[PDB]
């Protein structure tokens, strides 16, 4: 009283065009990206000779984005080849190691920031140069520790494989048979709740009190826009939002929550590669938010320019 | 590499089937599908189990 | 139920070349993998190629890789298997079996259920 | 992958024990088959995996594993089992067989 | 922006005294509120500190243990609090603000005092 | 407290002249020395803050500079205006410490 009914899912027809324009787009962010984080970098060690107090944390910031940016061509290469891994083992996990890594640092930065902005006008008011440099030093020690803990299990796991029948080379992670399910939906939430929840939650609460606070003062609000805060928030979620919607209903189709079909998997095929190109527009739009948009870098960027 | 089953279910008896489904497909070959009418659910039926093999055989040859 | 009935076997003069052909009914052609294997006269089993046939997934052996191709057209359920500059060592007779790929963890089946009944291929230069 | 299949032959009665094996130079994730040809018909499968039995041969016979060494076992060999059984690897794109060993009677 | 200082007048050795600098033109709990002093034909001393926003105050070696800034924000004002003065404690207190500015957060510079007060002199006989 | 030396003690420029200070520290103080001024019975106005940054809306005259921990103000043109005391501060450490002061004198 079983029917045995068959299912025979069509080859990718349209793949092909869709990677041509997302490694078209990666170039773009590379190139970008890859030039404002080094002139951030540049004018961040550049200044401290002319007297002002450069920053930490938006140096640091500028050394993750840049890392990651650098990793963009190795991505492309596999992408264009129908998603294939010509390289060796070594090469993927020192790729996914160095990738992970500096893409959660640059996430954990974005919130430490949000959070110093606003102790800056509360709380560190009087306190002395020398105390608060040694602070902002501790938390980066602890952020780029705290990030290559968490990036560490996932690279632990991944090998390449050959497919014994397609007798093509991928890269993949090869978790323990006897918990898969117990893995993967592990390490999703990790990557939602470090990576969304938490960090968005710290941005949108804290950047909400510094315009409050900003707008109960009257020189301050004078000074002080308070549409570019907002910017940072909505910035945040325009780039992180999709992907993790993405993600999270590839997971609910791995758990048979939704009914299987080939619309489906062109549709989330579809889904997450649209979506993994628009959020790497992280490290492209962080320098021009944070750096290129303040009067004082811009006045300095000019004089060490010329 | 994206195929519509990640895992298998190795405690699932012929009892507990109503229904079975044959995926053909480009990355992960021959798999299988079940519709538990316990909870209704849908699960990913490991191929080795004795009575699954056989019985989607004599589905295939016929 | 299930038959597989090979074609084509004979003989070859040195350099030449010939076209087998195994011919399935009983079963879903669109569903399974056709393989192809030898035995050498006195040998034993050597296995040479095989072709997913809805796919096209080929593979070849290391002694015939280069010399022989597969082809499989699931509209008349045929698996063919052209060989070509037959060196006077690819005497044997040669098997047509099939295989369900079942999606295993960590590979695929390749167990060679239902083997066909062989055709025989001599490569020899004489009267 | 070069599978060496011990002995070259075995002499054995009926009913006696009769073991075979197969080293694998290579690690093969169980994915082995066990196969017997009579002297002028097609081998018929006896073990997939590396030792489910296939759906109609008989009982007698059993596959094992060990790290990668797989053993076959013919518990109380009869007539019609005297026949040339031979190893396989589908582990990896290419497939190769055993060399195969013949079960020979004894006699004197 | 205007500070303005309440306080001054003589008194007695071991005496406390209460000064106050009341701030108009910016929110008090936005910058740190310095109080300093220079005794009669000297050079300027450093007396204390104050943030409005939390409290975190920090005084001199000398004073330590003898004074005491609070702020109260609702009418952004200032009060230095003196106590057990002492003979040298001689001087005119000016106090002063250290301005900081959010819309230069990333790279800024180290502010001083740009606003001061005209200060109140403060003798003790 | 961080101990600051600033010499000398009395300058007797004439009007239209350079005129430098200096003040050394002890430790090391990442540019956040501030440069004072003070007329005799006045209170004093800020004349350079951090490093070099001049204060806005002092004349262009003042300009401060920076050498390990060896600070110098330089004032070009010693305009009749420019006779007061100037004082060295620093805030990198608190408590904050000032100079000793100079006198500028006409000649
Ligand atoms: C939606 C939450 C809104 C909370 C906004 C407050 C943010 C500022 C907190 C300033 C703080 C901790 C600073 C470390 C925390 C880092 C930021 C945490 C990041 C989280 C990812 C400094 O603590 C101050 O507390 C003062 C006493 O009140 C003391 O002076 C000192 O202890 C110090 O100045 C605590 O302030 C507050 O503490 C609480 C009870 O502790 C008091 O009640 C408050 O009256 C206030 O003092
Ligand atoms: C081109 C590309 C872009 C990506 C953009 C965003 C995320 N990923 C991308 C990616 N891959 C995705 C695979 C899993 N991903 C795991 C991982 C590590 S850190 C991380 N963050 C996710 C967001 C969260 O907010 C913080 C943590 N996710 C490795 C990298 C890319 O490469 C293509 C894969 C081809 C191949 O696999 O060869
Ligand atoms: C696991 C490895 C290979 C991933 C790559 C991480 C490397 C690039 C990370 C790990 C520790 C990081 C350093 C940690 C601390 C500092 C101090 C800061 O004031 C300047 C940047 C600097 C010097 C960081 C540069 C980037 C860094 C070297
Ligand atoms: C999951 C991740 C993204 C959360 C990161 C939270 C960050 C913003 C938290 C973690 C620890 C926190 C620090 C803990 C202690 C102090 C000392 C205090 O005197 C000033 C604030 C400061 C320096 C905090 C700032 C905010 C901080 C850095
Ligand atoms: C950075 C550090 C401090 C936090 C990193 C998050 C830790 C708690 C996460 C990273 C990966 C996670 C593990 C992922 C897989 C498994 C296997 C499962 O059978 C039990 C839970 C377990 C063991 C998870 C527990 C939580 C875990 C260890
Ligand atoms: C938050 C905003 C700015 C996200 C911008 C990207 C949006 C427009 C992207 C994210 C994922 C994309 C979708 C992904 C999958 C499909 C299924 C396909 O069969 C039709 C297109 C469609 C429906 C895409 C349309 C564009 C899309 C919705
Ligand atoms: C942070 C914001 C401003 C980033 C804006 C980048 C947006 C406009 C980029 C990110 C990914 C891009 C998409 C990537 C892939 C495709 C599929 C193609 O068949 C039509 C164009 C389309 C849909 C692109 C349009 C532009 C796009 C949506
Ligand atoms: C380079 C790309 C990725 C940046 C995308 C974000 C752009 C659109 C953001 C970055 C900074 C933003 C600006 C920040 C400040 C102001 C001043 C306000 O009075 C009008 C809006 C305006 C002019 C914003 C418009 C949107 C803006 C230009």
């Amino acid at each position: 009283c079983i029917v045995v009914d068959t299912v025979m899912c069509p080859n990718m027809p349209n793949k092909s065009v869709l990677l041509y324009t997302l490694s078209f787009i990666y170039i773009f962010i590379f190139v970008i990206g890859m030039i404002a984080n080094s002139v951030v970098v540049w004018v961040n060690i550049q200044a401290k000779t002319t007297g002002y107090d450069t920053h930490c944390y938006i140096l640091n910031l500028a050394i993750a984005d840049l890392w990651v940016v650098l990793t963009i061509p190795v991505w492309v290469v596999s992408l264009v080849q129908h998603n294939q891994w010509p390289m060796g083992e070594l090469t993927c996990k020192v790729t996914h190691l160095i990738f992970s890594i500096n893409l959660f640092g640059s996430i954990f930065f974005l919130t430490c920031m949000s959070v110093d902005r606003y102790l800056s006008i509360t709380y560190f008011t009087n306190t002395p140069s020398s105390r608060k440099k040694m602070v902002r030093r501790v938390v980066c020690i602890l952020v780029w520790l705290l990030a290559f803990c968490v990036s560490l299990p996932d690279t632990y796991y991944l090998k390449t494989v050959t497919s014994a029948s397609n007798n093509e080379t991928y890269c993949r992670s090869f978790y323990p048979e006897h918990s898969i399910k117990e893995w993967l939906i592990g390490m999703e939430l990790v990557s939602v709740v470090l990576g969304f929840a938490v960090p968005f939650s710290i941005i949108a609460v804290f950047y909400f009190l510094l315009a409050r606070a900003i707008s109960a003062s009257s020189d301050q609000e004078k000074h002080s826009s308070r549409k570019i805060i907002f910017s940072y928030v909505v910035v945040f979620l325009v780039c992180w939002l999709p992907y993790h919607v993405a993600v999270l209903l590839d997971i609910f189709s791995i758990l048979h929550y939704i009914p299987f079909t080939c619309r489906l998997e062109h549709a989330l095929f579809t889904a997450l590669h649209v979506t993994q190109c628009l959020s790497l527009v992280h490290c492209c739009v962080n320098p021009v938010l944070y750096s290129f948009i303040n009067r004082n870098y811009r006045y300095e960027l000019m004089k060490a320019f010329i | 590499y994206r195929c519509p089953c990640r895992f298998f279910e190795s405690h699932v008896a012929r009892a507990n089937v109503k229904h079975l489904k044959i995926l053909n497909t480009p990355n992960c070959a021959l798999q299988i599908v079940a519709r538990l009418k316990n909870n209704n659910r849908q699960v990913c039926i490991d191929p080795k189990l004795k009575w699954i093999q056989e019985y989607l055989e004599k589905a295939l040859n016929k | 139920e299930v038959q597989l009935v090979e074609s084509g076997g004979g003989l070859v003069q040195p350099g030449g070349s010939l076209r087998l052909s195994c011919a399935a009914s009983g079963f879903n052609f669109s569903y399974s993998s056709i393989h192809w294997v030898r035995q050498a006269p006195g040998k034993g089993l050597e296995w040479v190629a095989y072709i997913y046939s809805s796919y096209g997934y080929t593979s070849y052996a290391d002694s015939v890789k280069g010399r022989f191709t597969i082809s499989a057209d699931t509209s008349k359920n045929t698996a063919y298997l052209q060989m070509n500059s037959l060196r006077a060592e690819d005497t044997a007779v040669y098997y047509c079996a099939r295989v369900y790929p079942w999606w295993y963890y960590k590979y695929y089946h390749g167990a060679l259920d239902y083997w066909g009944q062989g055709t025989l291929v001599t490569v020899s230069s004489a009267s | 992958i070069q599978m060496t299949q011990s002995p070259s032959s075995l002499s054995a009665s009926v009913g006696d024990r009769v073991t075979i094996t197969c080293r694998a130079s290579q690690s093969v994730s169980s994915a082995v088959a066990w196969y017997q040809q009579k002297p002028g018909k097609a081998p018929k499968l006896l073990i997939y995996s590396a030792s489910s039995l296939y759906s109609g041969v008989p009982s007698r016979f059993s596959g094992s594993r060990s790290g990668t060494d797989f053993t076959l076992t013919i518990s109380s060999l009869q007539p019609e089992d005297f026949a040339t059984y031979y190893c396989q690897q589908y582990y990896y794109p290419l497939f190769t067989f055993g060399q195969g060993t013949k079960v020979e009677i004894k006699r004197t």
